[PDB]
RNA sequence: AGGACCGAACCGACUAAUGUUGAAAAAUUAGCGGAUGACUUGUGGCUGGGGGUGAAAGGCCAAUCAAACCGGGAGAUAGCU
RNA sequence: GCUCGCCGGAAGACCAAGGGUUCCUGUCCAACGUUAAUCGGGGCAGGGUGAGUCGACCCCUAAGGCGAGGCCGAAAGGCGUAGUCGAUGGGAAACAGGUUAAUAUUCCUGUACUUGGUGUUACUGCGAAGGGGGGACGGAGAAGGCUAUGUUGGCCGGGCGACGGUUGUCCCGGUUUAAGCGUGUAGGCUGGUUUUCCAGGCAAAUCCGGAAAAUCAAGGCUGAGGCGUGAUGACGAGGCACUACGGUGCUGAAGCAACAAAUGCCCUGCUUCCAGGAAAAGCCUCUAAGCAUCAGGUAACAUCAAAUCGUACCCCAAACCGACACAGGUGGUCAGGUAGAGAAUACCAAGGCGCUUGAGAGAACUCGGGUGAAGGAACUAGGCAAAAUGGUGCCGUAACUUCGGGAGAAGGCACGCUGAUAUGUAGGUGAGGUCCCUCGCGGAUGGAGCUGAAAUCAGUCGAAGAUACCAGCUGGCUGCAACUGUUUAUUAAAAACACAGCACUGUGCAAACACGAAAGUGGACGUAUACGGUGUGACGCCUGCCCGGUGCCGGAAGGUUAAUU
């Protein structure tokens, strides 16, 4: 549920946050954690390569189960928790033979549900099949690529795929950005979409806020020289140019892919 | 006010001691070079 | 095992001065200058055999050389280590 | 609760006087700002010169920066003094 | 040596870094010390650093480094797997008293503790490179229980006062005691136990996880402090006697209680929030190969071992970084009294200092301060500077507003001391005694003693009672930037940068993009509610017309058009 706090402070004035009590309060699962130190945009050459990355919180990394492969033994929903490392929340699912894992949480999953993975489950929110065995026009997350490879697709919070055909080999879905893609009707995919859908309602508020994220700030290309960045210099505000990343590439509408290896794959750009 | 030579025996050590001189083919032309001229102090170590 | 060689080898001289005296005459410990790579055991069982006492326990510690001037040249006199041997009260060598 | 308030440590540096062959190659004195945070600090580590890093001043990269320092081409060239 | 002055959240004491003999003793005063020097961090010579428990080394890992093979690269090399290193973090164990000119948790006295190896014994399933538990972790906030520590009383020793008084409700001083061991408390957490079964834990498992019965309804873990012991000991004001007047030998009373109380401990707890908070080993437990009246494991006892290196001294400084015995800089710890909210501030305690040129004089002028008739911004670019305000409680407080603010708006009143209320109150603490229960560090009752605000009324002194130090000037109109932040280290702190928010655009994952001849790596162990680039810059009302030029996007009938042939 989305709060607006209150103006006690200048800081406050337009936090939008978003609350849900069913999150655990308490630690996460310890054996399914791992340590995943911060790398700050810098590559194994120590350079900068991605801008604007650096700081916030320390996190641990959580064990979260794409590929969805241990069928047809039942599965118990034990708690929904935060997951630092993810937009969408993730559940933690005990099997019937003693076994827990993180999947992702889909929307409207909670403690007690029943799930299972399988070409024999029942079609249900939480449940993973192969998508041949999926009724076309359903809508499902967590999307494989390459069967048995692991979910790709949609796994971000309030995504969804929609399987609009099935002819042959592949199936047709419609990607959340919108273009036609075709992927193998083996590919497993999980039925409904992920959960959390009021993510993208949150308000930071404050500039410490998108630091606590790990975000550092971005510097415009027009407010420096032109000795490194083309948009810099000028006595005043002066542009004059046409709009270019900091390596000299047009940066409004000039196209970037080129891969002719998937170009098959793909039967409508999203436009 | 903090001036530039604020002194760490194990940083001294690591930077510039023997076997980081050893370590790479440039650092040992620079051993070679102060052999030549005669250094009594080859490098930083002691 | 040690070997009379190294026994005889480790012992290098005693050590005199007031606070040695002083040691002499209030612990029956004994001041020696011994072999810098002398370790405890050995210097216990040099004293023990080419002294003929019994020994209670040995302390060590090494001494730095002072650096020195003769006559604006840069000197170092060499370090060495320095033994309180005590004996069992009922030797005093 | 809070990039909340007043205010020491701590971090900073707005005004004035002094000092300007200084006590000091950037300080002192009286005031001044922040002071649970985008805070501050210790230890260790990584990024290297047309390169790095930069909440961007062409700022900083060992009192050196519109291209560091050391050595070399090198006795560069100098219709100039 | 007697006075005087200064610091005392330091200008005292102690760790780490860094330095390296500067430490102590004797001797000397050339040079060094901004003067003299008999002095010195100066010269010269000698002396001085004692560890199973402190630290390093050691076991373990972080970031990161290196890296057998490997992948890549004209060469040089680059990256990286198995591995191996790398603390700023995890891992066993000691305290008190005494002692040197110079060391001490290291020497001595007393009293402890840890780990390992051997030998004898009673038994006994042992065994890892594997499995599981554990170690193991954030911010803020709140109270309770304590302790360090302090105050006062009691007690012990001493005193009866240079000038009026001083046998008392008088004055000075002391009234200390560890680790360990035993007790398991204020408190926190978790339901135990026994069976049976099971697609899980790379194989196995009696261990973990899961499931179902029965049974008890309590068992366990953790835990400051207190009490006992350690301790009839040590320490102890003082007092006897030498002395080299530097010190010494010897003896030694009281050694209790109440109250107050930490930012330290319980507490790695509890409560709450979102930004969701290391790793590995030590440790415990389970088995595999394997071994089997042996090796091995557990308990007992005895004996042995615990090496090596550091240890002086400075350490907010004259010994470190600043060329200097330089108004600079330098991480952590300790934390007394009165007043105070306080680690502010003033005066002090312990302890440490008077800053390595002095002596006169009492011109101008410069520096840092005090006071000022009448006027009160007339000064000046400008109230620059100075002056002024300044505390607590209570009363009261406008426009505007995003309803939080504005606001400490503005403005005003009281404030010392004495007595009474009340031989000391409201409150806090709490003894004896009385009663009881699974008798204990228990409960209940009970209120002695102790400590103790604030207020009201009456009186009273001064020019003045927030009397010193300390400690907001206030209000009105307007430009700019929403705001907290950031910046030209060393002439610019801003209206510049950033910002939350907004939009455009790219990007389907071996993502775009970036560093890379490459291998790879970051993006991201993320997947379009995501990520990169660009511009704008909270919020409110909004954001009009032009595609001729240039760029970008789409198209391909035609014209022109490379290599090649
Ligand atoms: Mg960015
Ligand atoms: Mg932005
Ligand atoms: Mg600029
Ligand atoms: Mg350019
Ligand atoms: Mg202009
Ligand atoms: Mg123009
Ligand atoms: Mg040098
Ligand atoms: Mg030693
Ligand atoms: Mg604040
Ligand atoms: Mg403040
Ligand atoms: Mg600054
Ligand atoms: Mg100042
Ligand atoms: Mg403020
Ligand atoms: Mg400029
Ligand atoms: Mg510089
Ligand atoms: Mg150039
Ligand atoms: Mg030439
Ligand atoms: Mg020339
Ligand atoms: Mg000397
Ligand atoms: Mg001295
Ligand atoms: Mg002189
Ligand atoms: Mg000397
Ligand atoms: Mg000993
Ligand atoms: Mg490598
Ligand atoms: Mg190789
Ligand atoms: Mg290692
Ligand atoms: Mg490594
Ligand atoms: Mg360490
Ligand atoms: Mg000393
Ligand atoms: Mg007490
Ligand atoms: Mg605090
Ligand atoms: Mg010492
Ligand atoms: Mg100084
Ligand atoms: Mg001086
Ligand atoms: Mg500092
Ligand atoms: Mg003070
Ligand atoms: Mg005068
Ligand atoms: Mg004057
Ligand atoms: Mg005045
Ligand atoms: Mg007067
Ligand atoms: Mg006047
Ligand atoms: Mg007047
Ligand atoms: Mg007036
Ligand atoms: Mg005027
Ligand atoms: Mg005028
Ligand atoms: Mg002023
Ligand atoms: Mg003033
Ligand atoms: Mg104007
Ligand atoms: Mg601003
Ligand atoms: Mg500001
Ligand atoms: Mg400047
Ligand atoms: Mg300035
Ligand atoms: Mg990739
Ligand atoms: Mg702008």
């Amino acid at each position: 549920a989305v709060v607006k706090c209150k103006p006690t402070s200048p800081g406050r004035r337009h936090v939008v946050k978003v609350v849900n009590p069913e999150l655990h309060k308490g630690k996460p699962f310890a054996p399914l954690l791992e340590k995943n130190s911060k790398s700050g945009g810098r590559n194994n050459n120590g350079r900068i390569t991605t801008r604007h990355i650096g700081g916030g919180h320390k996190q641990a990394y959580r064990i979260v189960d794409f590929k969805r492969n241990k069928d047809g033994i039942p599965a118990v929903v034990e708690r929904l928790e935060y997951d630092p490392n993810r937009s969408a929340n993730i559940a933690l699912v005990l099997y019937k033979d003693g076994e827990r894992r993180y999947i992702l949480a889909p929307k409207g999953l909670k403690a007690g549900d029943q799930i299972q993975s399988g070409v024999d489950a029942a079609i249900k929110p939480g449940n993973t099949l192969p998508m041949r065995n999926i009724p076309v026009g359903s809508t499902v997350h967590n999307v494989e690529m390459k069967p048995g490879k692991g979910g790709q697709l949609a796994r971000s919070a309030g995504t969804y795929v929609q399987i609009v055909a099935r002819d042959g080999a592949y199936v047709t879905l419609r990607l959340r950005s919108g273009e036609m893609r075709k992927v193998e009707a083996d590919c497993r995919a999980t039925l409904g979409e992920v959960g959390n859908a009021e993510h993208m309602l949150r308000v930071l508020g404050k500039a410490g806020a998108a630091r606590w994220r790990g975000v550092r700030p971005t510097v415009r290309g027009t407010a420096m020289n032109p000795v490194d960045h083309p948009h810099g210099g000028g006595e005043g505000r002066n542009f004059g140019k046409h709009p270019v990343t900091p390596w000299g590439v047009q940066t409004k509408g000039k196209k970037t892919r080129s891969n002719k290896r998937t170009d098959k794959f793909i039967v409508r750009r999203r436009s | 006010m903090k001036r530039t030579f604020q002194p760490s025996v194990l940083k001294r050590n690591r930077s510039h001691g023997f076997r980081a001189r050893m370590a790479t083919k440039n650092g040992r032309q620079v051993l070679a070079r102060r052999r030549a001229k005669g250094r009594a102090r080859l490098t930083v170590s002691k | 095992m040690i070997r009379e060689e190294r026994l005889l080898k480790v012992l290098r001289a005693p050590h005199v001065s007031e606070k040695a005296s002083t040691a002499m005459e209030k612990s029956n410990t004994i001041v020696l200058k011994v072999a810098k790579d002398a370790t405890k055991a050995e210097i216990k069982a040099a004293v023990q055999k080419l002294f003929e006492v019994e020994v209670e326990v040995v302390n060590t510690l090494v001494v730095k050389g002072k650096v020195k001037r003769h006559g604006q040249r840069i000197g170092r006199r060499s370090d060495w280590k320095k033994a309180y041997v005590t004996l069992k009260e009922g030797q005093n060598l």
